[PDB]
């Protein structure tokens, strides 16, 4: 229904709400 | 010098016998009596290749588009 | 099995469709009892699901019960995923994307309750991204509940929770195996891997990860809430439980409806809710697997229950779970054509079975419909179909000449004929 | 179709939305860090959105972002099917077609 905006989808509850990430390295 | 096929003398020159090995090597050059050289057999490292290790974690060998 | 059924109460293990579709406390059905599950020690969830014994809904066998508290029994250093196909590669499937455009709520859970089972750490989905609107909504879903805080990273009662990351393909058959979705989660090209490398619980993103599918994780929880004792209801003391159809392709109402195992096809396709087309005289020439089975004539097909090795009783078994049926209008080399013409743009194209080996029966295939060069040819192309088995890596070849091999049986004559039909034509 | 390009934008030029610069911190924040190096189907895809058919030199573009020779790009927009290489319309519209369609 909204054709363009992923954006608060992706970038406002997401974005701070996706802890934490560690996430490691792999620096390679 | 008339057409360009390339003659030549060194009549021996196209000659290859077939040995099964070493120690029968030299066997028939003395026996002949002329000089003669030696080279070596090779072969290769064991050696070690596993697929599966080409997705890794932490190690740097880890290939793309493969 | 009982008295051949296979019945549909309001006793079923899907809980609701047209009372609530957004958020809350799971009104009265779901997100239950949780705190006293988690709480006991995993391995109590791995093997209860036993008293069912869930065959699976990938397409195979390979009950689901084994493969978790299969490998995956140990962990030293590297995390252990989730990633459970929400895709559907099979035309005519479509029990999928029903489960979760009015009732998310409950694979949330599925995974979070399923996934202590594995011991992982995160929780991956997939998604055919074709499905814009309805998949954009799980975010929701997710959020709806999770920012409740009914998801991670405790939530709720125990040291131990995790969220779930979406994601999406496009063009993807991706789904057609483990040991690929994997591969393109990652963002490579997504041509499957060899099979056993180590397979699909060693090698794996960095680390072990298990492929399920939807209802193999949708239904584990509330099997898992209850069972029995009732986790064994229909079916015999081989396949057991109540899985999902969808009739499509000639009905009076062609739609989704739960049903037990060891339902005959005569019954079941009459049922739920006409057979709107001839009961017979049609023919019914039925196909018993969505795009992984051959047809099936008049014959005990329609007294052959659904039972999975009732199937492989008869030329053909189906995992997919779906039906497509034909009356009489539709020429099944004519209808059997545009299921192949398929297959040769789906296929990955590494192996010199799969690829440069379908076109040369699709090639041929035109040939046929069409009418044309003499038979003998028959003859070969079957040869061709028993000849890519054991020469692919994945399924999609073993899922290449089913189709075609199945044609060949079956029906005999409705090819000579034909051949016959342009023969006397070019006199 | 022909999947060899005829130099069309090789500079066309493009760019991202400062907008979209803080989604992209997001994205990557999903997987773990030293294999992130593909994230590349959301964000080869929002390009597209931002857009509606991304040229070539989208496909260089995201490269300088994720530091992957740009021949693991173009690989994977000829792949799969719902990018569009060419332009398109303003409805690019599909008839199912298959067995149970048919
Ligand atoms: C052409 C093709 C399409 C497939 N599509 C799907 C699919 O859409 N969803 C799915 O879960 N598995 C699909 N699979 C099979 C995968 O093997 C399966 O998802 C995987 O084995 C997970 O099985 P499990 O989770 O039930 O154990 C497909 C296989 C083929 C060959
Ligand atoms: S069949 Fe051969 S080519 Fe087609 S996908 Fe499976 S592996 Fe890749």
């Amino acid at each position: 229904y909204s054709t363009y905006t992923f954006l608060d989808l992706n970038l406002d509850l997401s974005k701070f709400r996706m802890p934490q990430p560690s996430s490691g390295r792999e620096s390679p | 010098p008339l057409m360009g096929w390339a003659s030549t003398a060194d009549p021996l020159s196209n000659l290859v016998l077939t040995f099964s090995t070493k120690e029968d090597a030299v066997a028939f050059a003395e026996k002949n009596g002329w000089s003669y050289d030696v080279e070596e057999r090779k072969v290769p490292k064991p050696k070690s290749k596993s697929y599966g290790a080409n997705f890794s974690w932490n190690k740097r060998t880890r290939v793309s588009t493969k | 099995f009982g008295s051949l059924k296979d019945e549909d109460r309001i006793f079923t293990n899907l809980y609701g469709r047209h009372d609530w579709r957004l958020k809350g406390a799971q009104s009265r059905g779901d997100w239950y009892k949780t705190k006293e599950i988690l709480l006991k020690g995993p391995d109590w969830i791995l093997g209860e699901v036993k008293t069912s014994g869930l065959r699976g809904r990938g397409g195979a066998g390979f009950p689901t019960g084994l493969k978790w508290s299969f490998m995956n029994k140990p962990s030293d250093g590297r995390p252990k995923y989730l990633v459970v196909n929400a895709d559907e590669g099979e035309p005519g499937t479509c029990k999928d994307r029903e489960i979760i455009r009015h009732d998310p709520h409950k694979l949330v859970e599925g995974c979070l309750v399923g996934g202590r089972a594995m011991g992982a750490r995160a929780a991956y989905i997939y998604i055919r991204g074709e499905f814009y609107n309805e998949a954009s909504n799980l975010q929701v879903a997710i959020r709806e509940a999770y920012e409740a805080g009914l998801i991670g990273k405790n939530a709720c009662g125990s040291g131990y929770d995790f969220d779930v990351f979406v994601v999406r393909g496009a063009g993807a058959y991706i789904c057609g195996e483990e040991t690929a979705l994997i591969e393109s989660i990652e963002g490579k090209q997504g041509k499957p891997r060899l099979k056993p490398p180590f397979p699909a619980d060693v090698g794996v993103f960095g680390c072990p990860t298990t492929v399920a599918n939807v209802e193999t994780v949708a239904v584990s929880p509330t099997i898992c809430r209850r069972g029995g004792a009732w986790f064994a209801s229909f079916g015999r003391e081989r396949n057991s439980g109540t899985k999902l159809f969808n009739i499509s392709g000639h009905v009076n109402n062609p739609c989704t409806v739960e049903e037990e195992m060891s339902v005959p096809l005569k019954e079941l396709i009459e049922k739920h809710a006409g057979g709107v087309t001839g009961g017979w005289d049609n023919l019914l020439a039925v196909i018993p697997g969505g795009s992984s089975t051959p047809l099936i004539p008049k014959s005990v097909c329609e007294t052959v229950l659904m039972d999975f090795d009732a199937l492989i009783q008869a030329q053909t078994g189906l995992g997919t779970a779906a039906v497509i049926v034909m009356d009489r209008s539709t020429d099944i080399v004519k209808a059997i054509a545009r299921l192949i013409e398929f297959y040769k743009h789906e296929s990955c194209g590494q192996c010199t079975p799969c690829r440069e080996g379908v076109d040369w029966m699709n090639k041929v295939m035109a040939r046929f419909v069409r009418g044309d060069a003499r038979p003998a040819e028959i003859d070969s192309l079957w040869e061709i179909s028993k000849q890519i088995e054991g020469h692919t890596i994945c399924a999609l070849g073993d899922g290449a000449a089913w189709p075609v091999q199945g044609l060949i049986r079956h029906f005999r004559p409705e090819l000579e004929e034909r051949m016959q039909q342009f023969a006397q034509q070019h006199q | 179709v022909h999947r060899d390009t005829p130099e069309n934008n090789p500079e066309t030029p493009f760019d991202f939305t400062p907008e979209n610069y803080k989604r992209i911190e997001a994205i990557v924040k999903n997987y773990p860090e030293g294999h992130k190096a593909a994230a590349v189907l959301p964000v080869l895809d929002l390009a597209q959105r931002q857009n509606g058919w991304l040229p070539i030199s989208a496909m260089n573009k995201v490269a300088e972002i994720l530091q992957v020779p740009p021949m693991r790009v173009y690989e994977v927009a000829t792949f799969y099917t719902m990018y569009n290489r060419k332009p398109v319309g303003k409805y690019h519209i599909q008839v199912c077609t298959t067995t149970p369609c048919m």
